[PDB]
């Protein structure tokens, strides 16, 4: 999975 | 730090959110919501009642807990 903001 | 959303501090509350959880994304309601993560109802994108950390592109192979620690480390949650 990737973060993101 | 503060808790960033205590309305999903309750687990059933966070598993209550995984209304049209999309089939492609893998990992379950109840595996998300055990590791902090409640759904925000857009793709797979969830986010942690306790560091308000984001996440999404959910893969096959990934876990909850692991994915949650190592991108947000000032979480008190996975800590
Ligand atoms: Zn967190």
């Amino acid at each position: 999975a990737v973060x993101f903001f | 730090g503060h808790m960033r959303n205590p309305a999903m501090y309750s687990e059933e509350a966070r598993l209550k959110s995984f209304q049209n959880w999309p089939d492609y994304a893998h990992l379950t309601p109840r595996e998300l919501a055990s590791a902090g993560l409640y759904y925000t109802g857009i793709g797979d994108q969830v986010q942690c009642f306790a560091c308000g950390g984001k996440l999404k592109n959910w893969e096959p192979g990934d876990r909850a807990w692991s994915e949650h620690r190592r991108h947000f480390p000032n979480c008190f949650f996975v800590l």
